[PDB]
């Protein structure tokens, strides 16, 4: 609940397997990523404190 | 105004193919919901076994009801919900609620 790959890919299992899900093409960080990673803080059980 | 509640259930499997996560969101308006107090929110303290023991509880008498009118001929009739609109729409997140939970009883 708090690792985000690339474009929101990969499963829960190994962590090279989601490492190797990662291309230069589609996999790169933009708005959508930070969007989700975003998400992932917000959504995560043990809630992130936010910094303010 | 929308409103980000974290605390807004995501159903699991209830999607397209059974594999989707399906999650409400609740437009209100005036008369939505309704809470009744009997006894607000209050805390007490005890001692136990020679006072070897220290508790602490907190009580209250209360309830919370989404308001819903009858709309045929009986009073308890067709029931319509007075001031809410649910909408379910499609997520990628994860469930909150579990597959078994979210299921049809």
């Amino acid at each position: 609940d708090r690792v985000y790959f690339g474009a929101g890919v990969g499963s829960g299992t190994d962590l090279s397997a989601d490492l190797a899900q990662l291309d230069t093409s589609a996999d790169l960080f933009n708005v959508a990523a930070l969007d989700g990673m975003i998400l992932k803080a917000k959504t995560c059980n043990p809630k992130i404190r936010p910094m303010r | 105004i929308v409103k980000e509640t974290d605390n807004i259930p995501i159903y699991e499997n209830l999607g397209a193919g059974g594999t989707a996560e399906v999650t409400p969101v609740y437009l209100c308006g005036a008369q939505a919901l309704a809470v009744a107090y009997a006894k607000r929110w209050k805390t007490v303290t005890e001692e136990f076994d020679y006072g070897d023991k220290y508790g602490v509880a907190v009580d209250g008498i209360y309830g919370v009801r989404k308001i819903i009118f009858g709309s045929g001929s009986g009073d308890t009739d067709d029931l319509k919900d007075h001031g809410v609109v649910t909408g379910f729409f499609a997520t990628t997140g994860a469930a909150t609620v579990a597959a078994a939970a979210a299921a049809e009883n």
